[PDB]
């Protein structure tokens, strides 16, 4: 549903 | 003999991948000479992602906040700026494995190899196309941000893609290496939609020529005009074929002695009457992620 | 998310590829430490190939009958030996780009990356399965011999394949890096033929699981089958028999999705008996069998709740 900016944590 | 979806050899690009970290936020960067390029959303926390003020968030950062690792080795950041949706982090060491390279903005329907990276470490490599709707159909998990798409043009690495985001439909969006987005997409975690997709007609024609080069002839037959072909092409949601498309399918046409318009007639029938439990080059669909030069590289055994 | 045929990064292997020339034959070698490994058919003339006595042919050769090039630099050959069907060329310099590596033998149904090479230089990298009949469906042209198949685990390269030849049906045959052929093949010029191929069932099921994780459900049904009832359909359509080891290795994908393995088996039976009817699965109109369960989890990276 929402765009994901594909950083890790 | 045989035909595979073939990626470029990746070793030149593997020596350039590094891990960029801001606080707890981590992604990948591209170490070329004494600059590390990476997506700007490395400066975001999970709660900044809705509509970040990049300009403000950066003013708040110092060189010492950006932790850069190339394998085990630590790289001192000595300078920082933002160009569109990329950070450029000046570091104190030039990458001694910088290949000859350029930055190119590629056209929809062009292919490239993706080196998927996690924690600054290459994990996988696969061939991709810039779809007409400016998205790619990738395989990317969280942490893949900063992974790059590239071509090898003779002796020179052509960087054409840095990975930023996954859209809701599961397709992928990113920038050229000058931080500009392919398509109308922004680096915000918002409800963004892809536009109407289309089959890359010139690629499908290039693949049928590969099938003929490899001794597959069953779909050759009738001869059509350019305008009659395109009436059919767009009912099937194919890109209209231009006279420049016909021009660049010239080498393949000459080599096979099949006139481009005779191959358009072949395609027209396949679109209308289907593949009827047949296959072409191991596939029971019409493949659109082989460009003309892609077919020549694999079929003639071009090395780098 | 998304799902692609994904090769391992080829860098660690590229740094080991050399060109070996003996007489009028050129192919690829693999340069690890002070040895170059290549197919031993490099020492043979056309006449020799018809009935090669490799022991007798190799003792007749001098170190200088072998021209080894690492890009622009000739490697000096200081010794030659033979292990099964691979030629080990001892060279005066150790490859300073030799990665951490092991030689492994893979089983039918397992996958690896191929770095297709000519004149010691890389053309490209793709993913393959060892077929049940011990052939690979590669993309290989004249001069590809010595090209290797590999998997990468952390920093360690597992070399599992060296390319030797092409069979009449256009499929490919080769050895491990200890030089034993996969399958009943010999490196002499006699009539040889691939056996009956079968589809790798466990891999097609691994692939159906990947389709569901990536959003696809059209091909699911409320039915289920016994291992025995499925294998009667498996045989009809020339699939490998499914075994409890296969059902065990799918268990993690089964858990992640909540689709029991004999349920997915019921999906595959209907898919075999009806076809897809103009519909696609993960961008393919065929049932895909060159993704192992391992390969699905590498890209799907699911959690298993306990």
């Amino acid at each position: 549903k929402l765009a994901q900016l594909q950083v890790a944590y | 003999s045989g035909f595979r979806k073939m990626a470029f050899p990746s070793g030149k690009v593997e020596g350039c991948m590094v891990q960029v970290t801001c606080g707890t936020t981590t992604l990948n960067g591209l170490w070329l000479d004494d600059v590390v390029y990476c997506p700007r959303h490395v400066i975001c926390t999970s709660e900044d992602m809705l509509n970040p003020n990049y300009e403000d968030l950066l003013i708040r950062k110092s060189n010492h906040n950006f932790l850069v690792q190339a394998g085990n080795v630590q790289l001192r950041v000595i300078g920082h700026s933002m160009q569109n949706c990329v950070l450029k982090l000046k570091v104190d060491t030039a990458n001694p494995k910088t290949p000859k390279y350029k930055f190119v903005r590629i056209q929809p329907g062009q292919t490239f190899s993706v080196l998927a990276c996690y924690n600054g470490s290459p994990s996988g490599v696969y061939q991709c196309a810039m779809r007409p709707n400016f998205t790619i159909k990738g395989s990317f998990l969280n942490g893949s941000s900063g992974s790059v798409g590239f071509n090898i043009d003779y002796d020179c690495v052509s960087f054409c893609y840095m990975h930023h985001m996954e859209l809701p439909t599961g397709v992928h969006a990113g920038t050229d290496l000058e931080g500009n987005f392919y398509g109308p997409f922004v680096d915000r975690q918002t409800a963004q939609a892809a536009g109407t997709d289309t089959t890359i007609t010139v690629n499908v024609l290039a693949w049928l020529y590969a099938a003929v080069i490899n001794g597959d002839r069953w779909f050759l037959n009738f001869t059509t005009t350019l305008n009659d072909f395109n009436l059919v092409a767009m009912k099937y949601n194919y890109e209209p074929l231009t006279q420049d498309h016909v021009d660049i399918l010239g080498p393949l046409s000459a080599q096979t002695g099949i006139a481009v318009l005779d191959m358009c007639a072949s395609l027209k029938e396949l679109l209308q009457n289907g593949m009827n439990g047949r296959t072409i080059l191991g596939s029971a669909l019409l493949e659109d992620e082989f460009t003309p030069f892609d077919v020549v590289r694999q079929c003639s055994g071009v090395t780098f």
